[PDB]
This record gives C-alpha cells, structure tokens and sequence, in this order.
C-alpha cells in the first residue's frame, strides 16, 4: 500500500505535498466527498425491540402456543353448549402475565447491566495539529481527510491513519489494536510488508508515547485499521447460547409428551361416545395441561440469584443467560497483552554477582522478592537510581507504587518504580545525590550518562553512571563489580554476560546494561568544568554493576486461575498479536504451556537435528505465528490442534482470532474468549461467553463481551465455571421438582372425562400450586450445595449431556407423579366416602351430579342434596386435592436436593432457604384452606384435620423410595441399575 | 432414532427390563391404593355417614318441575289442555311411588311426635317406615281431579323437603309449608293458598331418617299447595318456606335450602 510506495509516487495519489499539504478548498471538497474521520456508532436498538426479545424465546413461546390453544377452545365450547369456561380465560392470562413479567425481570437486568458497565465509560473531545497551504493550525480531528499533512507529539492521540515522513524519537503505543505489549518506533522507512508490521504506519486510535513524527494521512474514519476491525465484529453473528439450547430441548421433550398424551386420549375419548368437537377440546386440554407456567418464574429467578452471585465478585454478566457458559466451556481462547498480563513494562530479572535474580512483578506485590543485601546489589541500585529522570506525579501517597502515575518513558517508569519498591524514595535520593552534568540518550552512542556528587560531606569523588544498551555498555567498563570487588575482564566475565544477555533475550525480555565509575578528587576536584562537548570526562574504563531486564508481567491472580481451569479439564490456548518470543515466555510463565512441555524446535534444537526430521507427535507445546496461519487450510489447522494440547497463537489478527474461535466450535467445543483490546472484539463476539477486562477493555471489547470482569480480576473465570456448574446442577433439581406436580394435577382431569366422577381438582386451585405455592420450594433449591469435587470434573458433553433427558422426565412424571395422584385420590375418595358418597357411587355420577335440575340427588345413604351442597362438596374435593399434592411436594423438595448423595449425607436443614420455603408453603395452604370467605372466593375449603394426615404416609413412600434408590446408584456404580434410575 | 438393533436407544433387551420394572412399579402402587380403599370402606359405618358438613340444613323441592333459563318456570294455557297435560302426567308419576300399593312396606303411624328407633325391629333388620299415601293430599292427590286443579286454574304444587339421616326439624310444632309472592303485586291481594295435608305440616314421626339402609320403604311426607288466586295473563314470582325451628332458609348460596321459588304464569 502507501508504505511501500515512496513520497514521489505519494503527492499524486493524494494530490498533496510533503512540506505544504493539502489546499484549503480541495481539503473542503474532499471533507464533502467523504464523510468526517470519524467511526460510525454502533447503531440500531430502540428500547422496545429489547423488550419483544425478552418476550421471545423456547420457553416463552410454548407459552404464547398454551395461550392461543387456551383461547382457541374458549371459542370452540362458545361456539356450543360447553360453557363454564372461564377456566381458559383465567389459565391463558396467567400464562401471558407470567411471560411478560418475566420479561420485564430479564429486561430490567440487562438495563442495569448496561448501566453498570457504562458508568465506568467516559468521552473526550479529540484534536489534531495539521498543516494546510503553509499554515500549522488545531483543528479537529475528525475534519481531517486523506491526503492531509499531520504533525503528532507525545503523549497527543494519532488522528487517523497516518504514513510517517519525518519522526524524531517517535514511539506509539500499539497494545489495544494489536498484541504488542513494547512501545513501538515509528520511523519515515518500510520496515515490512504488511501495513500492521511496518514501522511507517501510524494507526488511528493509538496515542504517540514519546518524540515528534510528521505524516500523510492515508486512510480516516471507517476505513482505518480499527474502523475495519468494527465493521468486521458487526458482520460476527451472535449464536444460542447452550442454556438456551438445552431449554428448547427441554421444550422439544415436553411438546412430544403433550401430543402423545393427548392423541391418545382424543382416540379414547372418540371410543367412548363423545363428538369430534368435545375430542378436540379434550386434547387441547390435555396439551395445554402439560405446560407449566411457574417453570419460566422459577428459571428466572434461578439464573438472577446465580447473576447477584457473581457481581457479588464484580464478575456482571450483560445477560441471565450467560450466568451458565463458563459451566459448560471446554475451551478458553485467551488474549495475552492487558487481559493475561497488566500491560505495563516491568523489573523482572538482573543479573549481579554472577547470578540472575527474579523480581517480584505483581501489582499487588503478594510474590518473592531476590536477595537485596551485597554491595554489588547496592552499586546496582544506586547506578539505577541515579541514571534516571522519571518522577512520580505530585500527590499519590494514597495510590500503590506499580499503579502511579509517571512522567517518563516505560523503562525509566519501571526503573522508577523498581527504585521505590526496592530502595524506597526514589526521588528523595536522587535529590540527595545532586547532579553536575548529563548527557542524555541519543542513537549516536545508545546510552545516557550524567555526574552526581556523594552525600556525605566527607567524599570529595564525582560518580559516573551510565545507562544503555548492554553491547555498547560492555564495549566499555574494562571492569566488574562482583561481591565487594573489581575484578578485570579476564573474557570468563564476558563469556558469562554473552550468555546472561541472550538467555534473558530468549526469555522475551528488553535487557539494559548498567555501569559506573568513581571520578579521582584530584584529576577532578570539586567544582569542576564538566564539559558536554569537550568530552574531558572520561566515557571508558568503566565498571560494570549487572544486567536489568523487563517485561510486560503476568497479572498476579492469572497463574493460579490457568491452573485451576486446567484442573477443570478446560484447555487454554493463547491467541495474541504479539511477537511468538514474547508469547511463549508468557505461556510458560502462565502455565499455558506445562514445565517440561517442548516444541518441535525446542526438540530439534536438543536432539541436535533439523526441525523437519521431528515427529510432531512428541512435541506437547506449539507456537504457530500469523504467517503461518495464512497458509494453513482449515485441515491443517485441525490437525495442529488436535495433535498439541498446549497451543499458542502468536502474531495473530483479529480475523485469525476469530477464524481460531470457528474452528474450535466447529470441531464442537463451547468456546470462552477473553479479552480487552479492540481486536479481540471480533473474537469475543463469536464466542459462545466472552469475557472483557473491565478496567484494560477498550469500548468495542466491552460492547462485544456477555461478561464484565469490573476489577480485572482473572480468578473470576474461575468463579463463573464453578458457578455454572452448581446452576446447571440445582436447574436440574429444580426442573424436576417443577415437572412431577404436573400429573397430579392433569389425572383427575382424565378420570374425570373418561371415568365420570365428580371433578376432582378445580382450574384456580391448579393455578394457585403452579404460581404460588411451589415456586419459592422450587426456586430454594439453587442454593443446594454441590455434591462431589465439582471443579475436578470434566466439561459436560454438549451432545450427550442434556439439561433435562430422558430418565429425569420419566422419574419424575412417571413415578413419583403417579405416587402423587395415587395420594390425591385416596384423599378424595376418603372426602367424598365420609361425607356420604361411596367411590362405587361416584363412578359415572357426574352427569347428575352436575345438573343445575337435580336438587334432590341421594348420595349413598339416602340422603338428597341440592345443586349447591354438592358444588361446596366439590370445592372440598379440590382442596384435599391440593393438600395432598402439597404434602407429596414437601417430601419432593426434601428428595430433589440430591441426585447421588443421601439426604443424611448432604444435611436436611443445612438449606435455610429451603427450610423456610417449605414453612411458607404450609403456611400459605394453611391461609388458603382457612380464611374466611375462601370457598366464595378461590374455592377452597377448611378441611378436617384428617385429610391432612391421609398423604402422609404417600410423601413419607416417596422419601423412603427416593432414598433407596439414590443407596442403589451409590453401592452399584455402572449396574443396570445406575443406567436406568439415575438422572 | 428408530433402528434395528437399538430402537429408540435402547436394545430390545433393555426395553424388556425396564418395561418390567415399570409394570412392577405401578402394580405395588394399584395394590398400595385398593389396601386404602378397603381400609377406607371397612372404617366407614353403613347406616349413618361420618360428617353432614354440607347438610346443615334440608334443601326443598317442588313438583310439577319445570325449569326455564335460571329456576323454575312453570307457564300454561286454562284453555288449551295440552299446556297443563305434560304437568299432570308429571304429578301422576311422582304420585305413583306413594299410591297404596308402593306403600306396602311402611306402617300407619300416629304419634305426631319423633319416631325414635334405637334397634332393628322390622323384617330383615330394619326398623320402620311411616306410611304417607296420596289421599292424604285429599284434593290434590289426583282424585277426583286428574288435572290437579290445573284446568281450572288453581293448580297443586307439591313440596317436598331433601331428607337427611337424624336430622330433626324441631319438636315444638310440626314442620310447615308456607307460601307466598315474592313480591306482591300492587294490583291484586296476597297469595291465598289451601293446604293439604290440613295447615301444611309435616308429622313428627316422619323423623327422624335413619337412611336408606335401615329404612328401605322411607318415604318423604308430602305437602300440596293449591294456589287460589293467582292473576290471569301475567308472571308472579312464588316461594315457598319451610318454617321450623332448625331449619334455615337464609343462604345466599343456595336458593334452595329451606324454601323453593318458582315462576308461573297462568294465561286465559
Ligand atoms: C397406568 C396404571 C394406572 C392404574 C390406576 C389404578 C388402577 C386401580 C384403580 C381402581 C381399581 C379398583 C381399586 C379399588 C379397590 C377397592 C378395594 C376394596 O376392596 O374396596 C371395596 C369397595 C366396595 O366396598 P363397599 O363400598 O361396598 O363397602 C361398604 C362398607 N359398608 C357396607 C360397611 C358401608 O370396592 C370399591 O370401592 C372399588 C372402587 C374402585 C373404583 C374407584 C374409581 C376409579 C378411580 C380411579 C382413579 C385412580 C387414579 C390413580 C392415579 C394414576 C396415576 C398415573
Ligand atoms: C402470576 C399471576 C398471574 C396473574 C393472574 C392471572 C389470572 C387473572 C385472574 O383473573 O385471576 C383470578 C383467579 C381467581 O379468580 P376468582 O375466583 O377471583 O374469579 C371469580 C370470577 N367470578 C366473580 C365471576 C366468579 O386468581 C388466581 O387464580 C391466582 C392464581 C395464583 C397467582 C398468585 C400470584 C402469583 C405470584
Ligand atoms: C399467607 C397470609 C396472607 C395474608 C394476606 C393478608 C390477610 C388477609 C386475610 C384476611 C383479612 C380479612 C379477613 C376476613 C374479614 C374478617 C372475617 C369476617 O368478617 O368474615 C365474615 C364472613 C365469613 O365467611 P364464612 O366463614 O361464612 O365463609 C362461608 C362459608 N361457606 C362455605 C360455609 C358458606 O366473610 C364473608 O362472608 C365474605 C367476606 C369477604 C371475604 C373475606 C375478606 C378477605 C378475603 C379475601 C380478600 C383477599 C384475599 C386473597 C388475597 C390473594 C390470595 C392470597
Ligand atoms: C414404590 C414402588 C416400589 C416397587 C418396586 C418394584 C420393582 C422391583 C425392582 C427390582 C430390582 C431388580 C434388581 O435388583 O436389579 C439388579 C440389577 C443387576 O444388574 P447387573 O449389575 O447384573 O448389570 C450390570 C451390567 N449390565 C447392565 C451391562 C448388564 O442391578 C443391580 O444389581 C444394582 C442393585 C439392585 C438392587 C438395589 C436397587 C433395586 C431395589 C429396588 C427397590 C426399590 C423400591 C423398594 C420398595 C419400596 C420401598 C420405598
Ligand atoms: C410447617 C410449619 C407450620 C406452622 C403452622 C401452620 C399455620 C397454622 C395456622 C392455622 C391453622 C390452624 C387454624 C385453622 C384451622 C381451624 C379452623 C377450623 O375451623 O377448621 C375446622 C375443623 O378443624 C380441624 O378439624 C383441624 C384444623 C387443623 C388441621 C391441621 C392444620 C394444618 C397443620 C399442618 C401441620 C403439618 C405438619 C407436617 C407437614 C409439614 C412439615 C414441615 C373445619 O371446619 P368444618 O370442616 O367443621 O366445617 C364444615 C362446614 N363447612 C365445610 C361448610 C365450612
Ligand atoms: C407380576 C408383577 C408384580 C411384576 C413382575 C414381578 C416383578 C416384581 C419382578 C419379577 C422379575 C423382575 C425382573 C427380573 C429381571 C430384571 C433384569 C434386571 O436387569 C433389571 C430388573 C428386572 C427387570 C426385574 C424387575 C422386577 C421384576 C419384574
Ligand atoms: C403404567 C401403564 C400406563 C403401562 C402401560 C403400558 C405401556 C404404555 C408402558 C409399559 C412399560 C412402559 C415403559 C417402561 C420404561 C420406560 C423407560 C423410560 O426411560 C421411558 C419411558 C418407559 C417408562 C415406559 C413407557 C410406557 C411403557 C411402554
Ligand atoms: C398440569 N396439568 C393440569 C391440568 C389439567 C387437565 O386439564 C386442564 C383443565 C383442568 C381443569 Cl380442572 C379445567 C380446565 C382445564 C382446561 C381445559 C381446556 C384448556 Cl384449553 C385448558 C385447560
Ligand atoms: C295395613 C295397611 O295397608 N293399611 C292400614 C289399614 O289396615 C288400617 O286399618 C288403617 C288404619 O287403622 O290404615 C293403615
Ligand atoms: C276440596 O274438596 C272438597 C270436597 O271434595 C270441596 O268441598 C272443596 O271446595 C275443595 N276445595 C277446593 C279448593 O277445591
Ligand atoms: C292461550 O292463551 C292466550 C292468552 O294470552 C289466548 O289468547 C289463547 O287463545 C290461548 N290458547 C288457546 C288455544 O285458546
Ligand atoms: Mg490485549
């Protein structure tokens, strides 16, 4: 492009000259044929279409299907002699609030999320200095247009993207637009071929760090490298997450058993004389029957409590479906610079004294430190304290060292900082060491040197120190300082530093040299004409103090969260675009790649052998750079990722990146991105979760991301996967509990259309279990504990391990959903027997029993009721109906939560919320069977105590059962047994 | 899903047992349910229920009855027999089960006062029945008017109170049928009505009821109430009470205990 293209060629295509720049009026004509350098918004999104995807969803269109069915059979029994059918009307109501207020619930957080995340979100006018027809003037940056000629400085933000003709100095800061954790030098010459790599290429959003530098504009706004990166993350789409997918499984198993049912009682209900048209209405009954409308309260409620959790650890997801993800991740694709590490240059090894020492390089300072007591440690120290000019800003007692703010370059800021962790006040010495001369860093000698006096009044010595790079630094000092001595060169120490610098070079890390010398009293007394141009003090034969390296280090949380991820069978790989040295010694640091983990050049350089001749097979690590990716075919990028466990990405463009996210997900893994610069936007988009630093994010990041990490904290990864596997768990719990009320409530339906006894359980009442009743029980069980070392356990199986599957839904419809009815209608026979109906009696006595022209119908023992006696009857039969299913969903609750675990084991009151949910399930049935005006108002009646008693014995049947099921599936590991009733 | 060798993800094996178990599963569970039904019918006594929850007090009933849009209506034409001849025929049947001969099981009582019965002195352990026959509703039991008065426009209205085992209505004074407008027209005079048996009473001995078991032949006694001047061509809305000491007729639920209420319109 234009970098590889020389300023003749430029100025044609531009139209534009070097020294001058652009005309005015052509500046103005082509600021009118294209639009302003600026971004385009992220646009779209009004405030109602957030709330009809809320209303949308699996789960909530079962619903709305319930409802219209419900509506369809209002008007089918009008349009007859049906009626009595505000029972529809009531239960399609139900059904459309509880969708809507569940909506408004999912809403509310999203907005509160939203607001969360962008109170942390700032805005700031941007400026530029540009030069048109001889003229420097401001203006603002986005007036500028291609051609135009543009003057930056440091510490300015780069106006656009800019091809630079004259720099002086110049370095930018590339960390958010690509992986470079270093300053990069900018410089008037192609360096490379691409556009990202060249070193005459500034780009749009970066802020220049030092130096001047003057540039052609050559791209603005949307066309820049970041406004292709934000159109490439707006093409990205967004898919299901596995919550959902596993809910619209769930949806798929209720809607098959629903027609089932109901085909099959439509066949039976034709066999047994009714018409076509009470048929169909009786299979829509049945169909609508098997939707529970609490089911969606409860899943909301569930994810939110998992959400307040989480934020609890700052950790806030922008949705309730995200609360799971990281439960359900088998694959963590991890950015490097500023998400894995604090992106901010460093101490972290020196060598003196013949020996390489470690620093501490956390921001919180919580590591080991190197031994700090020797006389080379303390020449060392005094060189690198003294060969200095960063300063601390005025005020910041308050604010940790590693967080300061600094006037001053990355390494003299890390020098600085280093000074005050180590020797402490920085400043304070170096004022009590004052200085008499200094020539500064400059590329003609590659160090910098100045002159101090010592502090005691008693030394009359000059001390020189220098500072540069470690060849130029050793091509002088005739001399080392090793334990309390100077010993000369004898080429063992100059053996021995080659192999410290390169050592510390292939640990990815900027080395610096350090060296001193002490000036004679008498060739320099006090008060002498140090001179900068006569050159008269002496620049050789000096001392050397030791080597000082750096790197952008590892936050201090991130080594313990790889591990434990890795403990949890998830496998990290490192995608950065960084540089491949850098990446690896990262990845080691991490434990991304494992001690003793080799790459097919780490093997070959061992075994002493051309790469090509190593099996692959035998190397565990991998670094594959960006240029490599772009030759291989997705093939091969498979076949690499599956022959190394241990993968690092290095070089790598945000295209690539999320070209490494496809590929993982389309070899079927549930895929966590984490990241912070804008090109890992695209990335996080794709991502099944992604996951965005909160205080390092760059706007586009954070947009992209379903998780916010507010205080950069990596453990929370950690604390998300454990999370979503315990909601993946208690949901499981809780879906079961939900589901087996379902057929106790749908039975006596069945009996009543086929069997004709008097109805034995009322529209309302069924209403008053689903939606108030058994949600607080049903909800009580996301805090039930987990029940093995959940974080040792592998990633589920997408394919094969389902939310809800086949054994939980026939356990729990099935088994102790019949154990429930079977308690009901010994209830209601007990009821109607005691009150004078014998249960041969009520078999086919509904016709009668329902007609508004018998008043005088004779029960077992002679005695005639009206219409009205029978009707409160009735209600009776509905509330011991209801308590009966109420005394079997308390013995429910208690066995739903464990799965393997003895209830003995796992504690019975160790669940205050379930304690208490169960004391105001009784309670709430107490108020309802006994207020007065219940049998006017919601049909509930004050049963005799003995009603209460009779299902007891059934719950107590469903807890012995249940227990003795879970002792079989725990003595008999993988019996027929295990396989068939354990879900 | 469907296969050969694994139908549905399970090999037909697999299927054989866990259907098996499930069989198994639901047959303990029938066994679990007829034990507490037999339980339940060896607890319950035969001849007195266990709780009168919903029979606090005796619902009433009215014969002819004819029921329009909401209760009863009853609507005919003096001139045209075919209007009343459905209503007679009615009277007729009703009146069948207390003529002479489906009466043969009870016995003539004359105590006015409680038939109290604490052994099973009648045939095939049971205790007695009182008798009530037609005749004592005298001009309203069909003879010799077989249109009960409904040709001549003072038609029989027939009352009968819902039996409930022991329940006593009062031992003061007899049960007693009364009948009147509900509300009473402006242009005419109250309801003048004759009753049958003489005053409207229901005797002492036919209480209390011992149910059907140790009373098979029970009859329910019978009031008539001839109404005598009911307004030609226009609708009257009539209720009849039951005034005795325990019964109530003040449910706002149930317009049926303790008293019936009926429309009728005579045309001409
Ligand atoms: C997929 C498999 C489903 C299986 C469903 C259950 C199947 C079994 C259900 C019914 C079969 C009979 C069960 C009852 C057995 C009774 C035991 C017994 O020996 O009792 C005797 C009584 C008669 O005594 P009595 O009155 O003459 O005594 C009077 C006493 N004195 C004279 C002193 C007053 O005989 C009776 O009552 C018989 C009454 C039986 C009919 C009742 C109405 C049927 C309703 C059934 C609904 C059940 C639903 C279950 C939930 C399904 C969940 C999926
Ligand atoms: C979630 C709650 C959904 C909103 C309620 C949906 C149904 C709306 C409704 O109209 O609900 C009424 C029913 C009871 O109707 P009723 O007996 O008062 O009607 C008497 C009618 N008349 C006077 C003609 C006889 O209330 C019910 O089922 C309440 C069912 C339980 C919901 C409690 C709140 C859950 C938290
Ligand atoms: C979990 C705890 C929740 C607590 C919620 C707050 C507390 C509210 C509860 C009660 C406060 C009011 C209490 C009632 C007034 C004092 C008592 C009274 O003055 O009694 C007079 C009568 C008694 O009636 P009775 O015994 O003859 O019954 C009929 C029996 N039969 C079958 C035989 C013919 O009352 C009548 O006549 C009918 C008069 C109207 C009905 C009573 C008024 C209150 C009832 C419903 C209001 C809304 C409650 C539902 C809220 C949503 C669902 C939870
Ligand atoms: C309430 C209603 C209760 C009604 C229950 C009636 C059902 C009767 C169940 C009979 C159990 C049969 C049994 O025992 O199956 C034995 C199998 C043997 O499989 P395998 O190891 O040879 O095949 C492994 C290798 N492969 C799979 C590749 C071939 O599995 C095993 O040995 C594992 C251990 C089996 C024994 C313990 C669990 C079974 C107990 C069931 C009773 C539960 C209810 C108790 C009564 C109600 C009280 C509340
Ligand atoms: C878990 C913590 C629980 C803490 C306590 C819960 C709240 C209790 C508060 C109030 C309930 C008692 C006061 C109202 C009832 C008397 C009103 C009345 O008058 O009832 C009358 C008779 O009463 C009784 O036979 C007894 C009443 C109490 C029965 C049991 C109460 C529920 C107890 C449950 C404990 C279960 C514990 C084990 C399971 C849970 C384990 C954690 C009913 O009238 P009737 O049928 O003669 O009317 C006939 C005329 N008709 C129908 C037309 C109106
Ligand atoms: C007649 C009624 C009571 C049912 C038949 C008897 C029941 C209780 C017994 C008798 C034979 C038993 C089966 C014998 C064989 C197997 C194979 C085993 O791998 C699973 C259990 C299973 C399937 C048993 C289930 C319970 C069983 C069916
Ligand atoms: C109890 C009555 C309705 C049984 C009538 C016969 C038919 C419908 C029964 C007999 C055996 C049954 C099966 C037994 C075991 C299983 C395996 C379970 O993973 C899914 C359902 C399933 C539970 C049942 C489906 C229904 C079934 C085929
Ligand atoms: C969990 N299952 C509960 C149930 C059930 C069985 O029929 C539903 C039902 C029960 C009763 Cl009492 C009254 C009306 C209905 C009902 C009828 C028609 C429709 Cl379109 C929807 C509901
Ligand atoms: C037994 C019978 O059927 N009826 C009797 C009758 O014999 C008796 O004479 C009369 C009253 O004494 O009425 C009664
Ligand atoms: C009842 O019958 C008697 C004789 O059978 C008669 O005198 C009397 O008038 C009748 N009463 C009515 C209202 O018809
Ligand atoms: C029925 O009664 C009406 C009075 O509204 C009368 O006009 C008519 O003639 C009567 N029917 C016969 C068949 O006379
Ligand atoms: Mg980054």
């Amino acid at each position: 492009n234009d970098h590889q293209l020389s300023v003749a060629e430029l100025e044609q295509k531009y139209q534009t000259s070097a020294t001058k720049g652009l005309s005015a009026s052509l500046a103005a004509e082509l600021l009118l044929r294209d639009g302003p350098n600026a971004l385009r918004p992220p646009r779209g999104t009004p405030e109602y279409v957030k709330f009809a995807r809320q209303l949308a969803g699996g789960l909530q269109c079962l619903m709305w299907v319930a409802a219209a069915i419900c509506l369809i059979a209002f008007a089918i029994q009008a349009s007859e002699g049906d009626l009595t059918t505000d029972d529809n009307l009531y239960l399609a109501l139900a059904l459309i609030a509880v969708v809507v207020v569940t909506g408004c619930f999912g809403y509310y957080q999203e907005f509160k999320s939203t607001n969360i995340i962008a109170s942390f979100k700032n805005l700031v006018p941007q400026q530029a200095t540009v030069i048109r027809d001889g003229d420097k003037f401001q203006i603002n940056a986005d007036q500028l247009v291609v051609g135009d000629l543009v003057e930056m400085k440091g510490g300015d933000r780069v106006p656009a993207d800019i091809r630079i003709l004259q720099a002086q100095g110049c370095k930018v800061d590339n960390s958010s637009l690509t992986g470079e954790s270093e300053p990069q030098t900018r410089s008037p010459e192609c360096t490379h071929e691409s556009p990202l790599e060249t070193r005459n290429i500034a780009f749009f959003s970066t802020m220049c760090l030092e130096g001047t530098a003057q540039g052609l504009v050559v791209n603005t706004g949307d066309r820049t490298i970041i406004g292709r990166i934000a159109s490439l993350a707006s093409g990205v789409e967004n898919e299901k997450t596995p919550i959902a997918i596993e809910i619209e499984h769930f949806v798929d198993i209720i809607a098959g058993l629903a027609i089932l049912f109901g085909a099959t009682f439509f066949i039976v209900a034709m066999c047994i004389g009714y018409t076509f048209l009470r048929a169909m209405v009786f299979f829509m009954a049945i169909v609508v029957a098997y939707v529970p409308e609490g089911l969606l309260a409860t899943v909301t409620v569930c994810l939110s409590l998992t959400a307040k959790r989480l934020a609890s650890k700052n950790c806030v997801v922008k949705n309730l479906e995200a609360v799971e993800t990281l439960g359900s991740t088998s694959v963590i694709c991890s950015d490097k610079t500023g998400t894995l590490t604090q992106n901010r240059m460093t101490v972290s090894h020196l060598w003196f004294d013949n020996h390489i020492h470690s620093a501490d390089t956390t921001e919180d300072q919580s590591g080991q430190t190197f031994d700090q007591s020797s006389e080379t440690w303390r020449a060392l120290c005094r060189v690198l304290t003294l060969c200095n000019r960063a300063a601390f800003k005025s005020g910041q007692d308050a604010v940790p060292v590693p967080k300061r703010i600094v006037i001053g370059d990355a390494s003299e800021t890390a020098l600085l900082k280093f000074s005050e962790l180590t020797l402490g006040n920085a400043m304070g010495y170096r004022e009590r060491f004052p200085k008499v001369c200094e020539i500064p860093f400059n590329s003609t000698n590659k160090f910098q040197l100045s002159i101090h006096t010592l502090e005691d009044p008693r030394d009359p010595r000059h001390v020189l120190v220098m500072k540069g790079a470690p060849e130029r630094v050793l091509e002088r000092c005739s001399s080392i300082l090793i334990k309390g001595q100077e010993l000369p060169l004898d080429e063992q120490w100059r053996e021995a530093f080659q192999t410290a610098y390169l050592s510390l070079g292939g640990l990815g890390e900027r080395v610096l040299g350090f060296c001193q010398l002490y000036l004679s009293e008498k060739d320099y007394p006090p008060g002498y004409a140090f001179d900068v141009e006569a050159m008269n003090f002496p620049t050789s034969g000096l001392c050397f103090a030791g080597l000082v390296s750096m790197i952008d280090p590892p936050r201090a949380t991130v080594p313990d969260a790889v591990l434990k991820c890795r403990t949890a069978g998830i496998r990290v790989i490192m995608v950065t675009g960084d540089h491949p040295i850098t990446a690896k010694a990262i990845a080691a640091s991490v434990g991304i790649i494992s001690e003793g983990s080799e790459t097919v050049e780490d093997i070959a350089a061992r075994l002493r052998v051309p790469v090509d001749q190593v099996n692959r097979k035998d190397a565990r690590a991998c670094v594959i750079n960006g240029m490599q990716l772009k030759d291989m075919d997705p093939s091969e990028l498979v076949e690499a990722l599956r022959t190394h466990p241990e993968m690092v990405f290095a070089r790598t463009s945000p295209q690539q990146k999320l070209v490494i996210v496809e590929s993982c997900q389309r070899l079927g893994a549930i895929v966590a991105v984490t990241g912070d610069g804008v090109n890992d936007s695209p990335a996080l988009k794709k991502a099944d979760i992604g996951v965005a630093m909160g205080i390092a994010g760059s706007d586009a990041a954070k947009n992209a991301a379903d998780m916010i990490l507010l205080d950069d904290n990596f453990a929370s990864i950690v604390t998300g996967v454990e999370q979503g596997r315990l909601i993946f768990d208690n949901l499981k719990k809780s879906i079961a509990y939900t589901l087996t009320k379902n057929i106790p409530e749908l039975t006596p339906y069945l009996i009543y259309i086929t069997v004709s006894v008097p109805l034995p359980l009322g529209c309302i009442t069924i209403l008053f279990i689903e939606l108030c009743t058994d949600i607080f029980p049903s909800v009580s069980l996301a805090y039930e504990k987990a029940e093995s070392d959940i974080m040792h356990l592998r990633p589920r199986n997408p394919k094969r391990d389902r939310l809800v599957n086949e054994p939980l839904a026939a356990y729990s419809y099935f088994q102790i959903g019949a154990i429930q009815s079977f308690a009901g209608f010994t209830d209601y026979f007990t009821a109607m027997a005691q009150e004078g109906w014998f249960p041969l009696l009520c078999v086919g006595l509904r016709p009668q029993w329902e007609n508004h022209h018998l008043q005088d119908l004779q029960d077992s023992y002679g005695q005639e009721w009206t219409f009205g006696q029978r009707l409160y009857q009735q209600y009776t039969c509905y509330t011991v109906f209801f308590i009966s299913i109420e005394m079997c969903q308390i013995a429910d609750v208690l066995i739903r939560k464990t799965r393997r675990l003895s209830a003995f084991q796992q504690g019975f009151f160790r669940n205050r919320i379930l304690v208490i949910a169960i004391v105001f399930q009784v309670c709430i049935g107490c108020f309802l069977c006994y207020c007065p005006g219940m049998p006017n108002i919601f049909n509930f009646m004050p049963i005799r105590f003995q009603w209460w008693l009779v299902p007891m014995p059934f719950s107590l049947l469903i807890f012995v059962y249940d227990e003795i099921r879970k002792l079989g599936v725990r003595c008999c590991p993988g019996s027929w047994w295990d396989q068939e009733l354990y879900y | 899903n469907p296969d050969t060798g694994q139908m549905l993800g399970r090999t037909l094996s697999r299927w054989v047992w866990i259907s098996l178990y499930y069989v198994a599963f639901y047959v303990v569970m029938s066994g679990i349910f007829a034990l507490c039904i037999y339980v339940l019918m060896r607890t319950i006594d035969p001849y007195t229920p266990d709780y009168q929850d919903q029979l606090k007090s005796p619902g009433v009933t009215l014969r002819p009855d004819v029921y329009g849009e909401k209760g009863l209506d009853i609507s005919y034409n003096v001139s045209d027999s075919t209007t009343w001849a459905g209503l007679a025929h009615t009277l007729h049947r009703f009146l069948a089960g207390y003529s002479p001969a489906a009466q043969e099981g009870s016995i003539n009582c004359t105590s006015e006062k409680y038939f109290f019965q604490e052994s099973f002195l009648a045939p095939n352990h049971t205790k007695f029945s009182c008798k009530f026959t037609a005749d004592m509703l005298q001009n309203c039991s069909g003879r010799p008017d077989p249109t009960f008065g409904f040709a001549e426009g003072k038609p029989c209205f027939i009352i009968k109170m819902n039996r409930i085992v022991k329940f006593l209505p009062g031992n003061s004074t007899a049960p007693r049928v009364d009948c009147a407008f509900l509300d009473q027209p402006r242009d005419g005079p109250p309801l003048q009505v004759e009753y049958f048996p003489a005053n409207g009473t229901y005797s002492l001995h036919y209480f209390p009821y011992y149910g059907k078991k140790a009373q098979p032949h029970y009859s329910n006694p019978l009031v008539a109430a001839k109404l005598l001047n009911v307004p030609r061509n226009r609708d009257v809305v009539i209720v009849c009470k039951i005034l005795a000491e325990h019964v109530s007729f003040d449910n706002p639920h149930d317009p049926y205990e303790g008293k019936v209420e009926f429309k009728l319109k005579i045309q001409k």
